[PDB]
């Protein structure tokens, strides 16, 4: 499975995206910190697609991505 | 954001046009054309003088998104924004436009609100 960090999300900006993610997939473990969000992905949208839509909003530099085990 | 930029607003349906005409209006931006598919629209950009562009997504002769991409394919116009206008919130186009090259996609009808929030962070992620 994949895992997706975003970081220094303005307010508001992290609620935003996450129904903005809620388009391409479906999260899991979502986490909502006060500029920070992240939460897990199946192996739907290739990484490019969830980074080019994303970047409507904010910059590729905000956006991270990272495996996890079962 | 110059309250002077001159917009092009892209669709088939005269209403849709007169609509976005008006929210524009509202939100204070008065120098907005009009263009009834993709091959008008890029007859008319060719004046030049544009600085924004809302395309809606299908027309007949040229959609939206093979506007979008021949935008992007040339010269002088491929820094225009261009702010997508979809239907359907579906993916496939969401992900197709941003592929694609658009600053932005917003799903009709949409309010003034709306509209005033996606044209304020594209100017925002342009610092104009
Ligand atoms: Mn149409």
């Amino acid at each position: 499975p994949r895992r997706i960090i975003l970081s220094r999300l303005k307010a508001g900006e992290v609620d935003l995206l996450e129904e903005e993610l809620g388009h391409l997939t479906t999260l899991t473990d979502v986490v909502k910190g006060a500029d920070s969000l992240s939460a897990i992905l199946p192996g739907d949208i290739a990484e490019d697609d969830i980074t080019a839509v994303l970047c409507f909003v904010i910059e590729a530099d905000q956006i991270t991505f990272e495996t996890v085990e079962v | 954001a110059d309250k002077e930029l001159k917009f092009l607003v892209v669709d088939d349906f005269s209403t849709m046009r007169r609509i976005v005409r008006n929210l524009l209006k509202e939100l204070g931006f008065n120098n907005v054309e009009e263009a009834e598919d993709g091959v008008d629209a890029l007859n008319k950009l060719q004046a030049g003088g544009y600085g924004f562009v809302i395309s809606d997504w299908n027309m007949p002769n040229m959609d939206g998104l093979e506007l979008l991409k021949t935008i992007r394919a040339d010269g002088a116009m491929s820094a225009l924004p261009v702010l997508m206008v979809t239907a359907e919130a579906k993916k496939e186009n969401i992900i197709a436009a941003a592929q694609a090259g658009a600053s932005g996609y917003v799903v009709k009808p949409f309010t003034a609100a709306t509209l005033e929030e996606k044209l304020n962070k594209i100017f925002e992620k342009l610092g104009m």
